[PDB]
């Protein structure tokens, strides 16, 4: 928005592209320190920037934000005497905005510069936040109000996790009541802008938008913006979390960040440090990833989750940025660049990820079954480095079934994992592990004229996700129905469907089992 | 740089020590199976000797 | 009649003053902004409160003047009795489900009406008879003018051939 | 822009840039950041990559050389251009003398387009 000038503190000395410094005007007022300034291009306009250095001298250093080509030297400078302000609320929802506030074009306003909840104000995580992914959801659970980091290489599924996990919320978000909705705001710090149009388009397609809104600083943008970005971020999720609601904040990526705040604090002659980094670039992520919380029963019980992403280079886990996140956040999800070109997508690394409060953020009847997973994969991946046991072969088809590129519903990820414990997908191979799992959800085999007489548990009826989440699966209402579901499955696609392997040995079958199969691994 | 390399390095015998202790583990089972033997053994050939 | 909570602060059950304000509801989104309203002023939804919100997601339409996609008042109306026993630590009860039971049979959903009808007489021991016979109405009702299920999956024998949209 | 046509730009080579401004930062007076590298080093790309693109009046399709210096992919001047980029092609010394030209890692490589949306079911399979 235009800024509200106040008096005249400066002219402009120096610049040295994003950055420069001011001598007092007559009178020596001498600017606030962390406030806003807009600088006179020309008559009719303004350029922004934030205030970093009150020197000795009387002079101030300034990181420039708006019409960067335009500053000079010479130019007046008025102050506002006020902290960065940015509109906040609901209408900003299903739009692009820059970290000062301004639209881009494709409400009470909120500090960006702010104190964390402190102790007495926040509560223990115990509401769940589900990704959509049976391989995070059971291992590496996330909780509302947690930090939950993601590290990996490039192209290793680091964005498409974490936006996929925003479009899972879409499916509840319709739903339930708008209370417990799950706002989210995507951060893209120094990213380029044609993926930011694609991410805008993906999330509009999928209905993502009215439950989301998308901050952004491109790499086209300055440093003192890409600075900015996740600050702004936190602000937009915050007045939902200070008015009783739960929001998610992705931050892609906190790498940029880094870099962008390095820059600006080697061009004002801070002195740096490890990697040529400052002295405070821990204290930069620090505030900004404890402003994230679960408040109290106190104070509405509203949450920000955060989901910070961390480039690695090569699997180096060693560099001083990645190390400084992963030491504040609560674990993290760690996705392997061998696991990625393997097969296994999302390649998420099970043994390095860790999530630090997962047993209370996860669901009754999630924690039911995810309990057991632990068990057997434990012994799996023993057994696998060191003849078929029953972890050996039930183990490996959780494997196949944590593969998939768009997110899982509720009822249809936790059914297809308790076929797995109990021992369902015995009998049936490894290769056909998704085509059973998608006649499952889509299709069923028991309707499918014959063996039905099921009373009221089918994998049609949607509904029936919110009274699994109440009572869970082992429970004596739904154990002896759901049971009957996957007796009459597993029986008529070993019979009917499964019979084709033995036969099929021929061109134009065996390239037609394959089509169908790989089309598989898509839909869950 | 170095820093990658000599962490490849070590990755590499990380590797080395998995696939031969692979063959440790085996020829147990088979020395396990082996040593049903020496309990036995050395009576059947008696009239061999003469 | 005194509550503490997690901490050990003093807290506001003066409950009937906001029970007032959720039955002047009108569109059912409105009853979930009561209820932030009262855990921000230290007051915790009592057993009642969430009976009296339960009535307004029966009584009411959907969200507000414009329609939502996909509207669901048994998933919001279930939503609300996960957060009260797992996360609050407060069995709903007999008037509770009775409120999901008449959903089932207004909206028409009578598969789901099945389930729950064995979810009230298990455990909270009650058989309400009333909507049992206009939920078994319209099971019948699926069965002799059509079917009653999708109806175009069901039939249709795949084997090999299934389509991947 | 203004003749709204499908253009062709060809960069050899990309690291010879930042390498250039690499220089004249540390004779402007400003403190190098890792690896000597000048603290603009990811705004000095930003500006010049995002305005090679495809507008809508428009399109760009710019194929460009990244050198690697001292075969250290985690080196900031490729690392930082990697983000940037839609079809990232790595080249490997090993593979290069092993007899394998042209000399393309397949695994460190990747594509945005390698995709069943955009090319084919039979080509992504
Ligand atoms: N779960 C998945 N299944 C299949 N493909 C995936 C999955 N996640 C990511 N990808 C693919 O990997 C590529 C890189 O994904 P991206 O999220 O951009 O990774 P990064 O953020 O690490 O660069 C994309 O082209 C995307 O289609
Ligand atoms: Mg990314």
């Amino acid at each position: 928005s235009f800024f509200k000038t106040t008096e005249m503190i400066g002219y402009v000395h120096s610049i040295d592209g994003t950055i420069a410094t001011l001598i007092p005007a007559p009178g020596n007022p001498g600017v606030a320190y962390n406030t806003i300034i807009q600088i006179q291009v020309s008559p009719t306009t303004f350029a922004a920037g934030l205030v970093f250095n009150l020197e000795k001298d009387g002079r101030i250093g300034i990181i420039l934000m708006d019409n960067i080509t335009e500053v000079q030297s010479g130019q007046k400078v008025m102050a506002t005497g006020q902290l960065l302000h940015i509109p906040v609320g609901a209408g900003v929802l299903g739009k692009v905005v820059n970290p000062l506030g301004h639209e881009v074009p494709v409400s009470t306003l909120g500090k960006v510069d702010t104190g964390a909840p402190n102790i007495v104000s926040r509560s223990p995580v115990n509401y769940n936040l589900l990704t959509g992914f049976k391989a995070v959801d059971t291992m590496i659970p996330i909780g509302r109000g947690q930090r939950e980091l993601i590290v990996g290489d490039r192209q290793t599924g680091k964005t498409s996790i974490a936006v996929s996990t925003i479009i899972n919320q879409v499916r509840i978000n319709q739903q339930i009541l708008s209370k417990n909705a799950v706002i989210s705001i995507y951060v893209s710090i120094g990213q380029r802008c044609s993926n930011v149009a694609r991410i805008h388009r993906l999330l509009q397609s999928y209905g993502a938008l009215r439950y989301t809104t998308v901050m952004a600083a491109t790499a086209a943008e300055p440093a003192g913006l890409q600075y900015l970005a996740p600050y702004a971020g936190v602000t937009m999720g915050e007045y939902f979390m200070n008015r009783g609601r739960h929001c998610l904040c992705v931050y892609d990526d906190l790498s940029k960040q880094a870099v962008a705040y390095r820059q600006i604090s080697l061009l004002l002659r801070r002195p740096p440090g490890r990697e040529a980094y400052p002295g405070d670039v821990f204290y930069l992520h620090s505030r900004l990833l404890e402003r994230a919380a679960m408040l109290s029963p106190g104070k509405g019980g509203g949450s920000v989750t955060a989901l910070p992403i961390v480039e690695t280079l090569s699997n180096d886990v060693t560099a001083y940025i990645v190390t400084n996140v992963i030491s504040i956040t609560d674990g993290q999800i760690y996705l392997d660049t061998k696991l990625f070109t393997g097969g296994q997508r999302p390649a998420v690394n099970i043994g390095l990820s860790v999530s630090r409060v997962g047993s209370s953020a996860q669901n009754a009847a999630m924690k039911g079954v995810a309990g057991k997973l632990k068990g057997i994969l434990a012994e799996y991946r023993k057994l696998a480095a060191d003849v078929q046991t029953i972890p050996m072969i039930r183990g490996a088809r959780f494997v196949a079934l944590f593969n998939q590129k768009q997110p899982s519903y509720f009822m249809n990820a936790i059914v297809s994992l308790y076929a797995c414990l109990n021992g369902y997908l015995d009998d049936v191979k490894v290769q056909y592990v998704k085509f059973y799992e998608y006649l499952l959800v889509h299709r069923d085999l028991g309707i499918m004229y014959g063996t039905a007489k099921n009373k009221f548990f089918y994998m049609y009826v949607q509904e029936l996700n919110y009274l699994i989440r109440f009572f869970t699966l082992n429970s004596p209402i739904l154990h002896g129905e759901l049971e009957e579901m996957l007796k009459q499955h597993t029986h008529l696609f070993l019979q009917h469907y499964q019979s084709k392997m033995n036969a099929i040995k021929s061109e134009k079958d065996v390239k037609a089992l394959k089509n169908l199969l790989y089309s598989c691994k898509r839909a869950v | 740089g170095k820093l990658r390399l000599y962490k490849e390095k070590l990755e590499g015998y990380n590797r080395f020590y998995s696939i031969v202790k692979t063959i440790k583990m085996v020829t147990l089972a088979k020395y396990r199976a082996a040593q049903g033997r020496i309990r036995t053994r050395d009576f059947s050939l008696r009239y061999t000797e003469l | 009649a005194k509550k503490y909570d997690l901490f050990g602060y003093e807290v506001d059950t003066n409950t009937a003053p906001w029970i007032e304000k959720i039955k002047k509801c009108k569109y059912y989104d409105e009853a979930g902004e009561v209820l932030v309203n009262m855990n921000v002023s230290n007051c915790p939804p009592d057993i009642a409160t969430y009976n009296a919100t339960l009535q307004c997601i029966y009584q009411s339409p959907s969200k507000q003047s414009t329609p939502v996609d996909n509207e669901s008042k048994f998933c919001a109306m279930m939503d609300l009795l996960e957060e009260m026993q797992h996360r609050n630590r407060l069995k709903p009860n007999e008037e509770s489900w009775t409120w999901v039971m008449k959903e089932c049979v207004k909206s028409g959903q009578f598969r789901l009406g099945y389930c729950i009808q064995q979810v009230m007489e298990t455990e909270c021991k009650g058989c309400p008879a009333d909507l049992v016979k206009a939920n078994e109405a319209n099971a019948q009702k699926a069965k002799t003018e059509g079917k009653e299920h999708p109806g175009h999956l069901s039939q249709q024998a795949g084997l090999f051939d299934v389509k991947v949209e | 822009d203004v003749e709204g046509q499908d253009v062709l730009l060809f960069i050899d080579n990309i690291f010879r840039f930042t390498q250039a401004n690499s220089e004249v930062s540390a004779l402007l007076g400003r403190i190098p950041a890792a690896v000597g590298y000048q603290p603009t080093l990811a705004e000095d790309l930003g500006q010049l990559q995002e305005r090679i693109t495809s507008t809508t009046k428009g399109s760009i399709t710019s194929v460009q050389a990244v050198y690697v210096p001292a075969d250290d992919i985690t080196d900031p001047a490729p690392a930082t251009t990697f983000s940037h980029l839609d079809a990232t092609t790595v080249l490997d010394r090993a593979v290069a003398e092993s007899g394998i030209y042209p000399a393309v890692n397949p695994l460190e490589c990747a594509s945005r387009i390698m995709d069943p949306d955009v090319i084919s079911v039979d080509h992504y399979n």
